[PDB]
RNA sequence: CGGAGAGGGAACCCACU
């Protein structure tokens, strides 16, 4: 769908929240190119915390509709729970 | 099986006192008198005298695996 | 729908008030036998050579 | 990890932990998580599922961690309450009688994980300075936490009458700025209630603070309880031999009545109740009659109960206990049932052959008049021992039938999900419901309230 | 109540008495959950009793509704009528090793490659 | 802000126990003095034990531990021995352990009692508690033994305290009270005239228990130290207030030196 | 019954029975029927005298025995049929006695009513005092009590042996214990139990031990497990018990083999690890292959005593039985005589548990949280006791219906001996030294070790053995076996919607697997890896074939259903 | 052979009949306490299928007064059903009614 | 090399080479014991 | 098999050290005092001398876990008075009353043989 | 010869019947042990005592949802014939 | 010589939560 005919709900769930952090801690360890400096932690599920935090995952999340249509949320577009 | 050398709680020395409890035993004493002959003040000492069964006296009957 | 899984140790619970409610404690066999798999990174490369 | 055990009955039954070495060959959970799994650590196993990929290690430290599961879905309440000592201890330490010293305060302090270093101000300055319990109950409670409980002894007319914001009985816990004001807290304070003390914590400050809040309260109040300590004796279940009296002389009417009502009965001068024939209204009478005979010899029992009192202390925090049970054990252990009604005619027309022929007397048909002090006469026992005999058995066919009926719950509900259209639909797309709830709201998000424009 | 009142009368009636013995302990339990069971029971215009007699009638597919109290009289059935599963559900992805539907699998993760501009790599 | 002065007194002195009271000290003092005194003396025990030959009914392990159970007469020669794991030596020598041996058999067709009389020490001062009661007694019974059976069994002495295991424990019971009339009401009971009157108190029948006192602070200590028969009951108390000072110079060492280093 | 009564010639065993109201008289011989011997009443006057217990009592002389007193006259066998038609009577000094008139027409008076109970029941002190489920528990729980189960378990080899260091027989007992002869082989310690809240690591019906007791042997036990095997079977694979040889063997383990002497056995004495071989068995490869029995994973024992001789088939046979002590630990299963189970949460040491104002630590604290819903009242009544007795120098009599003592006597003696007449005393807190607020309340009490040790449950796997037929984790903690995440966990998984936990779980955590599967048709193709040739006939393809990851119950279930003629066809588009 | 096998198994009846044939009987003796043995020695056995939800067998009938112990019975799915025999309980050997 | 066994009923020392039948060279009787190993064992006290 | 061995109760490990200084940052002129192999039997003593003295402003003890051993002793002293050198006075004082006692306690011995 | 029957402990045929402690421990056998079980394999073997509804008696019975009300039935066997137990049923029917 | 460990299965019984 566009950009205008977005009819999800603009928090991001306690799944994707979940989801999003574990595949992209995953990638911090397979030595993927850290968004945010960090400060010398070296967890990935901490670094992908703090990336969390500050809005940098550079995933968008494909939320399907039940019709079978989609829309592209973007982690920085969309109001982190926690 | 036998004695134990010492009361679990207290720790005072008791294996030393079953033999002696036995004679005192045959004789008039009582239970209540030979353990205080024995000196036993305390019911923690008193229980591990009152309440042992010796058990190694029945597996002495059985003849030893060598010679 | 159910089956044998790996990774997964089984004993005996006992009371411990002195940890918090998301901590459990662990024996040194149970943990000393069961596996995390870590990605070496230039982060935990001494950690992880050392270990 | 991922740790549960093995009934699983709900998704409080799997649930996520921080792994900490300890020395010894067993499992060490904390206390309040007792409750969620249902453990007893009296044998209990659990296995214990440690997630192999960082994925799904991230997936539970975001979804099933403890801390995260405190408060149930299934009936909006928290699932883990102050359990089994540090209940009754704290009962015992919000009393308004208790005063701590100046080391002693310093070293309940030192148990707290969320304390900023500051000795709060003693309520007693001079003629020497002592602080209580409550004041440190306070700095226990995290934040800014506002709520408002009552405590079990609470009785009815003091909120009509005076003296209803300043209790003589210190109940009617008042929780205001994250300080305990006022009140003795109790299970229907720090339980698993609906409304509790935990479960504002938990919807006011976060799950992690929550976390912190059932640690502090249990290493504080165990540590005080090195100093207070708690039994239970065979002298907290004697009574004045008064109260033996007045149960005697319960008993002995009660028996009179039921004698004289069977009287009534063979001489055909007992009219059946309407709807009714006449041998269930005459089991009804002696049931009535035996019932109200156990009720009043409690009733003595409790009023005949000491403040210092073990069973006491227990029953009123709600730790562990029942009214019930001290009336058992001290006045009367009551009637044994068999299938509801009384010990059943095994032999021909009489319970056991020790009594006569057609003897529907009290003692012929199960009534209990001792106690668990005074022991159980032979037929007492062998009634008593059949009765839960009856209870022992439907511990053992009900679960067969009810992991049953979960298990076929569950396949049929298995897929049922909310979409991202907010909408309810089973594995096929079809709607079930157009809202979550016919409202779109979580179930783990909601409380109790009052409507004030209705009547 | 079924015969006499009709289905929507039947949700509420079922819904009473269930709650009927729920809170005849005391005890408390969501509405959330009596109002989902008293709907997917009801869904369909007739009462759907929760047994293999219910549960595996409705068009749900053959992997999903052989877990339950079949996997044989399904299965030939299936196989006899070329039906086919579209692996929709919950059961069905679970026996084949794929993310089920389920929340951390009822989306899909892609990569914004505008956002990856940013960022560097540090030893 | 700085110490207070303690004095004792003793009110019985005897081989089996010492009783005395300890004025104007802290309770936890008075504390930490009771469980050095099970906790932190240090005696002979034997921890080491082969043997050779074991034809009796009672395993081998049994045996070794009803021998470990033995207390062992440790009067001087604990203070100039040095724990194994300290010493330079290889696996024994006499400046940290001291050896056993028991070899007994029995021939003849009456049960024969293995003592510990039957234990034979290299040091002549270190041996059981059979060493002197003139001014009849039995000895600590091992095992016993019939017509045929044997036992032959090497074994060595080593210096611990209670702290590693209860064999090290030179005390068999420790009576601690303080303000045995309940003044301070550190305990509260619910019916005082139930409660036996302690062997310390002051008090008349007619009363049942002290006044209270808000401005009181707890001292009297009152003591019963009861030795097992390893060490004196007099030295015990007097071994336990070394090992105690000796502990915290060496946590002040290690304190200066951290302090120290720090700086 | 005056037949019976002297046995002239109806035998005790047969029963007769008048129903009176309907006509019927009926009598039995057959067996099978229970019955129970009861005394005789008359008028209002049992038939046993003076005269009979007197010349009864001095038995082992005069040889009066109970067949004697049966042919006396004095009593009755009495099964369930004749027992209808009886009138009994508890006591006959409470039940025949002139007072307002209850019966006054007895026919049998029972001897004690404590014999209504079993042999595990009969050792319950107190058991009219106590809830009945918890009587039931410490029925069954008595049967898993241990002790010396037989005296002469040193020539019995047998496996999984459980023997006690220090048995002692209860402080408190019943009158019944002397004929289950309980007093000559117990299976328990008569500990002094202090029931407090002390720390909180007893709090949900756990308990804490006293370390140093148990460095003095305290509930110390020794675990004896026996080792069986035979050599043979064929025509010429024969069987033989060797040391297996490296380079002459084929299959062998990690394992050292030089501890086995050159007959392939050990020698008694010898310390034993998991993983370290016992009886070296080889069997002619037709160089060599060995059948070697391993010493059970994770038991750490030592050989006790090792057994060879011929078995039936006239073949050499070997037993070896290793000693195991088992010292007791933290979250081993300890209980009482009244359903009061527990695992140990801690062991402290003498200087920090509680005492009195004596020396005396309680052995054992438990939770006072435990009492006041399970109603052990014989629990609470036995630490009473036991204390009264342990200082009066008596054995305690606990039996059932005794009538003859009650708390109330029991609290009198006690006070006599200077202590609290409730049992409770004043401890002092072991760690800082104050005395606690509250009075504890503490005593002798008799606590049985159950055979539930925890280093006998506990287990871990990680990527272990695997099954033959589905490639999961094997099943078992001798096996090194795995845990089932069973159908419910799996619902609590998608209730808490980890989707890819759920994965991990049942795909890579027990079978991750990899078929090849046609693109035209769903069915399972040949795949050949190392050359890549990707075929599936019955298409003529070779060329559009998808790779598909499966658990391998799925994939088996996938060929059984083929096998049925059922095709699972799986298009992945 | 056929003693031996019944015996040893516990499958009373002809071994071509195992599935037939009611098991449970001639279990190996429990010989962890004596106590223990003495219960697996004194025990009565209900042969009525196990896991059923009608409870009437498996309660304490009135006439298990001072024959069959009230208290004592397995916890698990065998409640009721398997229990244990009174002290001075004695069984009827039989004889001849003749 | 030797193997010195023991019998179980007269408890005599008996030669016994390696598969040979269980027997003893009195009593006939078939059941034996090995013995006590001679390596070094050491226990703990505790 | 994961039974702790007896002298782990107060054996240091190599490279561990027997106390450790570290400054609380919550509250000025406070300190926390981590003791290894070591246990009330010292915690308690050394916080009842603490609280003697007057410009100790906090002193308390904890045992973290009974099944690990260590010790953690925070200590506030006033402003123009260290943590550090309260603690080392607490220890020099109750040093001397241990000296005092223990010559003192010979002495009574003394007394009390033939006296 | 027909065979050999396992033969029970401490029983009248026993080996160790009647025979005193003093012999009993010269047999390695405890004097305690009650008996009353067969060795079998050398593993102990303890017959379970089985209930079962008594013969030769009459027993009226009366079964809920059933074609007939009442049932008498009485399963009967001879001295310990080979014939099993041939139980028959009386009957009445319930409208 | 390559460290080889994968070590059947079915049935019944007892027991643990
Ligand atoms: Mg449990």
């Amino acid at each position: 769908q566009a950009n205008q005919k977005r009819i999800t709900t603009p928090y991001m769930t306690k799944y994707e929240r979940a989801r999003v952090l574990g595949t992209r801690a995953l990638q911090i360890a397979m030595c993927a190119p850290v968004m945010v400096e960090l400060e010398g932690e070296t967890d990935p599920l901490l670094i992908a915390m703090k990336e969390l935090k500050a809005r940098k995952i550079p995933i968008i999340i494909r939320r399907y509709l039940p019709d079978g249509s989609y829309e592209d949320w973007g982690v920085d577009e969309l109001i982190i729970s926690d | 099986m036998i004695i134990p050398v010492r009361c679990f709680t207290c720790g005072k020395i008791v294996g030393n006192k079953w033999e002696a409890y036995l004679g005192l035993l045959q004789a008039e004493y009582t239970e209540g008198d030979a353990l205080d002959a024995l000196g036993l003040k305390r019911y923690c000492c008193r229980r591990m005298l009152l309440a042992h069964v010796d058990l190694i006296e029945k597996l002495l009957n059985y003849a030893p695996l060598e010679k | 729908m159910g089956k044998r899984v790996d990774f997964s140790a089984r004993t005996v619970i006992t009371p411990d008030p002195n940890l918090s409610i998301d901590q459990v404690g662990v024996p040194r066999s149970i943990a000393a036998n069961m596996t995390f798999a870590e990605i070496v990174t230039p982060f935990n490369i001494d950690r992880l050579q050392e270990l | 990890v991922i740790f549960n055990r093995q009934p699983t009955l709900h998704k409080m039954s799997m649930m996520g932990h921080r792994v900490r070495i300890l020395p010894w060959s067993t499992f060490r959970l904390n206390l309040s998580v007792t409750t969620p799994y249902n453990a007893d650590f009296d044998g209990d196993e659990m296995n214990l599922h440690l997630p192999q990929s960082l994925e799904t290690r991230a997936e539970i430290q975001e979804l099933a961690m403890v801390p995260r599961m405190i408060v149930t879905p299934q009936s909006n309440r928290p699932v883990m309450g102050i359990v089994q000592d540090t209940l009754t201890a704290v009962r015992k330490f919000t009393k308004r009688d208790v005063f701590l010293e100046r080391g002693e305060v310093m070293n309940l302090l030192m148990f707290l994980s969320t304390w900023d270093g500051k000795v709060p101000q003693p309520a007693i300055l001079k003629p020497r300075p002592l602080w209580t319990g409550k004041q440190i109950f306070s700095l226990i409670i995290p934040g800014h936490i506002n709520c408002i409980r009552t405590h079990s002894t609470h009785p009815d007319d003091e909120d009509s009458g005076p003296y209803k914001h300043i209790s003589p009985g210190d109940t009617k816990v008042v929780v205001e700025n994250g300080e305990l004001i006022m009140g003795i807290l109790c299970k229907k304070s720090l339980g698993t209630s609906a409304g509790s003390l935990v479960h504002i914590s938990y919807l006011e400050m976060g799950h992690d603070i929550t976390r912190l809040f059932y640690s502090n309260i249990q290493t504080v109040i165990n540590n005080w309880l090195l100093i207070e300590g708690h039994t239970i004796g065979i002298g907290d279940s004697i009574a004045d031999s008064k109260t033996y009296q007045d149960i005697q002389n319960t008993i002995k009417k009660a028996k009179q009545d039921v004698i004289e009502v069977i009287e009534k009965a063979h001489n055909n001068e007992l009219e059946p109740t309407p709807g009714n024939t006449l041998r269930q209204t005459f089991e009804n009478q002696v049931n009535r009659i035996l019932n109200d005979a156990r009720d009043k010899t409690g009733s003595s029992a409790q009023k005949s109960l000491s403040e210092y009192n073990n069973f006491k202390s227990m029953v009123v925090s709600g730790a562990k206990g029942s009214k019930i049970n001290i009336s058992q054990v001290i006045a009367v252990v009551g009637q044994q049932n068999v299938e509801g009604k009384r010990i059943p005619f095994g032999f021909k027309h009489r319970t056991l052959p020790h009594f006569i022929k057609d003897d529907y007397g009290p003692e012929s048909r199960g009534f209990v008049e001792n106690s668990y002090l005074a022991g159980l006469t032979p037929t007492e026992f062998f009634f008593h021992a059949m009765g839960g005999r009856e209870g022992l058995i439907d511990t053992a066919v009900k679960t067969a039938e009810t992991g049953y009926i979960q298990r076929r719950l569950i396949k049929s509900m298995e897929s049922v999900m909310v979409k991202y259209d907010a909408t309810v639909r089973n594995s096929i797309n079809q709607v079930v419901q157009l809202r979550y709830g016919e409202d779109g709201l979580a179930g783990e998000s909601v409380e109790f309230q009052n409507l004030a424009t209705l009547k | 109540i079924f015969t006499v009142l009709g289905i929507e009368a039947v949700r509420k009636a079922l819904e009473r008495e269930l709650y009927h013995v729920i809170s005849f302990d005391g005890s408390y339990v969501n509405y959330r959950h009596l109002a989902l069971l008293c709907d997917t029971m009801t869904c369909r215009g007739h009462l759907m009793a929760i047994t293999r007699h219910g549960v595996n009638r409705q068009d749900t597919g053959p992997l999903m509704k052989c877990s339950f109290e079949e996997t044989v009289d399904v299965l030939m059935e299936a196989a006899a009528h070329g039906e086919s599963d579209p692996m929709k559900g919950v059961s069905e992805n679970i026996m084949l090793g794929q993310l089920a539907p389920a929340g951390t699998g009822c989306f899909d993760l892609l990569l914004d490659a505008e956002k990856c501009k940013y960022g560097m790599e540090i030893p | 802000p700085y110490a207070n002065q303690p004095t004792v007194r003793i009110t019985e002195l005897t081989d089996e126990n010492v009783k005395f009271i300890i004025e104007n000290t802290d309770l936890a003092v008075a504390n930490s003095i009771r469980r050095v005194f099970i906790a932190e003396v240090p005696i002979i025990a034997i921890d080491w034990v082969q043997i050779d030959a074991n034809s009796s009914v009672l395993h081998d392990e049994f045996i070794a531990h009803r021998l470990g159970l033995i207390p062992l007469t440790s009067d001087d020669i604990v203070d100039k021995l040095q724990y194994s794991r300290d010493c330079t030596c290889e696996e024994f020598c006499p400046e940290c352990s001291v050896e056993f041996t028991l070899d007994v058999r029995c021939n003849e067709d009456q049960t024969r009692h293995v003592t510990s009389r039957d234990l034979i020490s290299n040091s002549p001062r270190v041996i059981p508690v059979t060493s002197r009661n003139r001014d009849e007694q039995d000895d600590i019974l091992i095992v016993k033994l019939r017509k045929g059976q044997e036992l032959r069994l090497r074994a060595y002495a080593k210096k611990g305290f209670g702290k590693e295991h209860a064999k090290w424990n030179p005390t068999a019971g420790v009576a601690f009270e303080y303000d045995p009339d309940n003044a301070l009401r550190h305990t509260v009971y619910p019916k005082p005239e139930e409660w036996p009157k302690s062997e310390y108190s002051e008090l008349d029948e007619d009363e049942s228990q002290a006044p209270y006192d808000p401005n009181g602070k707890p001292e009297r200590f009152y003591y019963n130290v009861e030795s097992c028969g390893s060490l004196r009951p007099e030295t015990i108390v007097l071994s336990a207030l070394s090992g105690l000072k000796k502990k915290l110079s060496d946590l002040q060492t290690q304190l200066s030196h951290e302090i120290q280093s720090d700086v | 019954r005056k037949l019976r009564r002297q046995m002239d010639i109806i035998v005790s065993e047969v029963s007769m029975i008048r129903d009176i109201r309907e006509r019927e008289i009926r009598i039995y011989t057959d067996a099978g029927r229970i019955c129970r011997p009861l005394l005789i009443v008359e008028k209002q006057k049992l038939l046993l005298k003076k005269r009979h217990i007197d010349q009864l009592k001095e038995r082992e002389y005069n040889n009066y025995s109970w067949q004697d007193l049966v042919a006396s006259g004095v009593v009755e066998y009495i099964d369930t049929l004749e027992e209808e038609t009886v009138m009994l009577a508890m006591t006959p000094d409470d039940l025949q006695e002139k007072e307002v008139a209850y019966c006054s027409t007895y026919t049998h008076c029972e001897i004690h009513p404590s014999m209504i109970l079993g042999v595990c029941a009969s050792i319950i002190p107190f058991p009219d005092h106590n809830q009945s489920p918890r009587n039931t528990y410490q029925s069954a729980m008595g049967k898993q009590a241990m002790g010396v189960y037989i005296t002469n378990f040193h020539v019995r080899m047998d496996t999984l042996a459980h023997v006690l260091y220090y048995p002692q027989k209860p402080l408190v007992t019943t009158r019944s214990m002397e004929y289950l002869r309980f007093r000559e082989l117990p299976a328990g310690i008569n500990s002094i139990v202090a029931i407090a809240s002390y720390t909180g690591y007893n709090q949900e019906d756990s308990v804490i031990m006293n370390r140093s007791a148990v460095d003095r042997g305290f509930f110390r036990s020794v675990f004896y497990r026996s080792y069986k095997e035979q050599e043979s079977k064929g025509f010429d694979q024969e069987e033989v018990f060797e040391k297996p040889t490296r380079e002459t063997c084929q299959g062998m383990r990690h394992a050292i083999y030089d501890k086995l002497d050159d007959d392939g056995l050990i020698a008694p004495g010898v310390r034993v690890s998991g993983d370290d071989v016992i009886i070296g068995k080889t069997v002619t490869l037709p160089t060599k292959r060995d059948c070697s029995t391993f010493l059970r994973t994770s038991e750490t024992g030592i050989v006790d005593q090792v057994m060879v001789t011929l078995n039936q088939e006239g073949y050499k046979f070997c037993k070896i039985r290793v000693r195991s002590v088992r010292i007791p630990q933290i979250g081993d299963k300890f209980a009482s005589r009244h359903g009061q189970k527990g695992t140990c949460g801690i062991q402290y040491r003498q200087e920090d548990m509680p005492f009195t104002c004596e020396g005396i630590t309680p052995d054992i604290i438990i939770n006072p949280h435990a009492i006041p819903s399970r109603m052990t009242i014989g629990h609470l009544i036995e630490c009473l006791q036991g204390k009264v007795s342990a200082n009066k120098g008596e054995i305690g009599d606990a039996t059932p219906f005794n009538d003859a003592v009650n708390v109330q006597k029991i609290s009198n003696l006690l006070s006599d001996y200077g202590y609290h007449l409730r049992g409770n005393e004043v401890l002092y807190n072991g760690f800082t030294g104050r005395k606690i607020t509250s009075q504890i309340f503490i005593g002798p009490t008799y606590y049985q070790r159950l055979k539930h040790m925890v280093d006998d449950k506990i287990h871990s796997r990680a990527r272990g053995p695997i099954q033959i037929l589905n490639r999961q984790p094997m099943e078992g903690r001798s096996r090194d076996g795995g845990l089932r995440f069973g159908e419910m966990e799996r619902d609590c998984q998608i209730a808490h919607g980890a989707a890819q936990f759920l994965r991990e779980r049942l795909f890579e955590a027990s079978d991750p697997y990899q078929v090849h599967v046609c693109n035209l048709c769903g069915i399972m193709a040949i795949a050949n890896t190392r050359t890549h040739t990707y075929e599936c006939r019955g298409c003529r393809n070779k060329t559009q074939i998808s790779l598909v990851r499966m658990p391998y119950a799925c994939k088996l279930l996938f060929q059984e259903l083929m096998s049925m003629s059922i095709a699972p066809r799986m298009m992945s588009v | 052979d056929g003693l031996k096998y019944s015996l040893a198994t516990g499958n009373w009846g002809d071994q071509k009949k195992a599935h037939q044939a009611r098991a449970g009987v001639s279990q190996v003796l429990n010989r962890l306490t004596f106590a223990s043995t003495l219960s697996h020695l004194r025990r009565l056995n209900s042969p009525i299928g196990r896991d059923g939800k009608l409870a009437k067998p498996r309660q304490l009938h009135n006439t298990l007064w001072g024959m069959v112990c009230p208290a004592e019975t397995p916890e698990g799915h065998a409640v009721g059903l398997v229990k244990n025999l009174a002290l001075m309980a004695y069984i009827s050997v039989g004889s001849q009614p003749s | 090399q030797p193997m010195i066994y023991i019998c179980g009923e007269c408890h005599t020392e008996n030669e016994i080479k390696s598969r040979d039948p269980i027997r003893c060279r009195e009593c006939g009787y078939r059941i034996m014991y090995k013995k006590r190993t001679k390596r070094l064992v050491v226990f703990d006290a505790r | 098999m994961n039974a702790p061995p007896a002298f782990e109760s107060f054996l240091l490990f190599e490279g561990e050290k027997k106390i450790t200084i570290n400054k609380d940052t919550k509250v000025p002129n406070a300190c926390l005092f981590t003791i290894n192999k070591e246990d009330h039997t010292l915690g308690n003593i050394i916080k009842s001398q603490l609280l003697k003295d007057p410009q100790v402003l906090f002193a308390g003890y904890k045992v973290p876990h009974p099944l690990e051993h260590k010790i953690i002793i925070r200590v506030q002293t006033t402003p123009d008075y260290s943590p550090q050198e309260a603690f080392t006075n607490a220890i020099t004082d109750l040093i001397s009353e241990l000296s005092l006692l223990e010559e003192r306690f010979r002495v009574a011995i003394k007394d009390k043989q033939e006296g | 010869f027909i065979g050999k029957i396992p033969i029970m402990l401490r029983s009248t045929y026993c080996l160790l019947n009647g025979l005193t402690d003093r012999d009993l421990c010269e047999l390695n056998e405890c004097p305690l042990d009650p008996g009353g079980y067969f060795i079998i394999n050398g593993s102990e073997k303890v017959l379970i005592a089985q209930e079962k509804m008594a013969t030769n008696t009459v027993y009226v019975f009366a079964k809920k949802d059933s074609k007939y009300a009442y049932t008498g039935e009485c399963r009967s066997c001879l001295e310990n014939s080979s014939r099993p137990t041939s139980t028959i049923w009386v009957s009445m029917l319930a409208r």
